[PDB]
């Protein structure tokens, strides 16, 4: 149920996906769209088994990718509680108000 | 274009053969190690689809002309993946031929010599003949086994031969080769740029060629051998004769490794056997391949895999499941390695792990390298790669070194020639026989020798060649050679020659490698990582380059040499010229009692 891209006529640009199932046409002669000789499925299967090399065995990624742009920004990490000492002389800050 | 659709079929047929490989792989595992009906069945539906596959894939890869490829890797994964093999022919002669096969391995499997006036005692060759060929002295009884079991093989094989060399022959006209010896020449030729190239008919000349160099150190091996024998058997061989067949130590005469202790030179220093050290120290399979390991990273070469340590068997299971003894490396396929040894604790399962190790090493190394090309340079250069590591952990230095020898032991003379007596019995002795059974066979294959004399031919090159002499006179009824197991199951012998020469060559430029300064027999390659690195620069390449470049690449020559063999048994040459002066060294080839 694992499977990849193995053929296509160009290479993608970046964060681009393609679902198509297409029959990858190698040779002058069309495909039709029915597999036959020198035309191959684009979508490989990832036959993973538990006895793979390490190489091989199938590892889960994640790619997380952070952009800026002229809108406000709303993505932002933990605000830090501290804690609240009250009737002596100490520098507040107070939702980005400092004193 | 050609090559463009070249490439595409081969990165399809690259994803699509590896899982249909390591499938078929996986099976052949689980048979082995849980041998059963459904394993087996398991395997054989495995087996039928992977072939199945292959020869699917070989049919479109035919189309295919090599004449507008220029890349060489592309080149030679379509060479590798055409070889039609066996399939060229019709299914009827295809069919002939493998009934055929079928029939010399079930017979040579069930074959029979029984003892005459005492009916019950009736033997196999595999329970017991072996036995009586590697220990009884008795002249009378092992002329009874070895003229038995050539008469029942022989006469049984004799028509079987006859028409397996015939549709061996037409499969390789088939396949556009001149015989079946050219077929097996095959595997050799290499194509490349130029000077890097090697043709079949090259392979008959160089190995002449190294044999004419080879000849005085097995002649006087022989003439020593010929000696101690003679003080064995007082008047039943003669002092200019050749050595009588039945008395090699081996039902053929295959390795003369048996006669040790009848031909030992000092029968007061003992062996440098380390097993009762093993025992004292609590030692495991564990722990041998563990120093295997620990030597492999020593010389640089990487780490074994996780996967192996999980899923090989190193020790008999015990828990009702059979298994066959023989160690096995296994490249199961997506980074897979694997190890099968029923593994007890002696020094000879201890070279025997690192043999097995040496061959997991090589089978990882070309892992990088496309699905066509994970194998070996040739036949040789894989079973060699595992002997030099059998050979440098063997040694003296290195079984002192992991402390299984004492720290304050004396390395005399003696110890070194009687242990390279014993490597010449079972490493130079084999290779006249070796040279002398393929030569036969090309030229059978070939039509040189006539069908109806071709006894009269074998006995006459091992009285030329091997210089053993039949005991008692064979008509052309007889198939004597057919009684070898390699001969009556289609296998290639010339690859345990190749083995000899690289393994001694592979050794002296590691040795050089790993600047050793004294005698090459001594040597050993830990603590050494240039020469892992040089060594690996081979490994690396397997098949993808002519087998030529890769033996440039670690001894820096393009063809076999002899000169690192008799530089490993020089003090033994030195010794059996020594002590030869008075008597005759070379044969007769005249019968001489
Ligand atoms: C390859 O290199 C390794 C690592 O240098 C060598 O192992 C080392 O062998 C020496 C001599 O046997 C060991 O020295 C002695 O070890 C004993 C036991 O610990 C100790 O009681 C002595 O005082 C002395 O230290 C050394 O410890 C040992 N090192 C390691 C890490 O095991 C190995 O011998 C080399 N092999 C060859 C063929 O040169
Ligand atoms: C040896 O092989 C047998 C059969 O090939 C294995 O027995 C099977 O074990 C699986 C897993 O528990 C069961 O689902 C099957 O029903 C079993 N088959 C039979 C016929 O009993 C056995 O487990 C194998 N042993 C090892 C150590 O691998």
């Amino acid at each position: 149920n694992y499977l990849y891209r193995l053929f296509r006529k160009s290479k993608l640009k970046p964060f681009e996906r393609d679902i198509s199932t297409e029959i990858y046409q190698a040779g002058n002669k069309p495909c039709n769209g029915v597999a036959g000789p020198n035309c191959y499925s684009p979508l490989q299967s990832y036959g993973f088994r538990p006895t793979y090399g390490v190489g091989h065995q199938p590892y889960r990624v994640v790619v997380l990718s952070f952009e800026l742009l002229h809108a406000p920004a709303t993505v932002c990490g933990p605000k830090k509680s501290t804690n609240l000492v009250k009737n002596k002389c100490v520098n507040f800050n107070f939702n980005g108000l400092t004193g | 274009l050609t090559e463009e659709n070249a490439k595409t079929f081969l990165n399809n047929f690259n994803q699509e053969a590896e899982d249909l490989s390591y499938q078929s792989s996986l099976a052949s595992w689980n048979y082995n190690t849980n041998i059963t009906e459904e394993n087996a069945q398991k395997m054989s539906e495995a087996a039928a689809k992977w072939s199945a596959f292959y020869e699917e894939q070989s049919k479109t890869a035919q189309s295919f002309s090599l004449q507008e490829i220029q890349t060489p890797i592309i080149k030679r994964q379509l060479q590798a993946l055409q070889q039609s093999g066996s399939s060229a022919l019709s299914a009827d002669k295809n069919k002939q031929l493998n009934t055929i096969l079928n029939t010399m391995s079930t017979i040579y499997s069930t074959g029979k010599v029984c003892n005459p006036k005492n009916p019950q005692e009736c033997l196999l060759l595999e329970p017991g003949l072996d036995e009586i060929m590697a220990t009884s002295t008795d002249y009378n009884s092992r002329l009874w086994a070895w003229e038995g079991w050539r008469a029942e093989v022989g006469k049984q094989l004799r028509p079987l031969y006859e028409e397996y060399v015939v549709l061996k022959n037409e499969m390789a006209r088939a396949n556009n080769y001149n015989d079946y010896g050219d077929y097996w020449r095959g595997d050799y030729e290499a194509e490349g740029a130029d000077g890097y190239n090697y043709n079949r008919n090259q392979l008959i000349e160089d190995v002449e060629r190294t044999f004419a160099e080879i000849k005085p150190l097995y002649e006087h091996l022989h003439a020593y051998v010929r000696r101690k024998l003679m003080d064995t058997y007082p008047s039943y061989i003669s002092p200019t004769g050749c050595l009588p067949a039945h008395l090699l130590g081996d039902m053929w005469g295959r390795f003369w490794t048996n006669l040790y202790p009848l031909t030992v030179p000092f029968a007061q220093k003992p062996n440098i056997d380390v097993t009762d050290a093993m025992m004292n120290q609590g030692w495991d399979a564990e722990r041998i391949f563990q120093e295997a390991e620990k030597f492999f990273v020593s010389v640089g070469l990487p780490h074994m895999t996780q996967g192996f340590w999980a899923n090989s068997m190193l020790t008999e299971p015990a828990d009702g499941r059979k298994v066959v003894c023989h160690p096995t490396a296994w490249d199961l396929g997506h980074g897979d390695f694997r190890i099968k040894m029923c593994t007890k604790v002696t020094m000879d399962n201890f070279l025997t792990a690192h043999h097995e190790m040496g061959h997991i090493q090589y089978d990882m190394a070309y892992a990088r390298q496309p699905f066509l090309l994970r194998n070996g340079a040739n036949e040789g250069f894989h079973e060699a790669v595992g002997e030099i590591m059998s050979l440098s952990a063997a040694t003296p230095k290195h079984l002192k070194s992991i402390g299984l020898l004492p720290s304050d032991f004396q390395e005399d003379s003696e110890t070194e020639i009687n242990f390279l007596l014993k490597q010449a019995l079972t490493i130079v002795g084999t290779l006249p026989f070796t040279y002398m059974l393929e030569k036969w066979r090309w030229m059978v294959f070939r039509g040189e020798i006539p069908k109806e004399q071709w006894m009269k031919k074998w006995w006459e090159m091992k009285r030329e060649i091997v210089g053993v002499v039949e005991p008692l006179p064979h008509d052309e009824t007889y198939c004597d050679p057919a009684s070898l197991f390699h001969v009556s199951n289609d296998y290639s012998f010339i690859r345990y020659y190749t083995r000899t020469i690289y393994q001694f060559q592979f050794q002296e430029a590691l040795c050089q490698a790993a600047k050793y300064n004294g005698s090459l027999h001594k040597c050993d390659i830990s603590n050494s990582t240039e020469a892992g690195q040089k060594l690996l620069k081979m490994l690396s390449l397997g098949n993808s380059e002519p087998w030529t470049k890769a033996l440039e690449n670690v001894v820096g020559a393009r063809n076999m040499d002899v000169k690192p063999l008799l530089n490993y048994f020089q003090p033994l040459f030195d010794w059996l010229k020594e002590q030869n002066r008075n008597s005759f060294v070379g044969w007769n080839t005249e019968w001489s009692p």
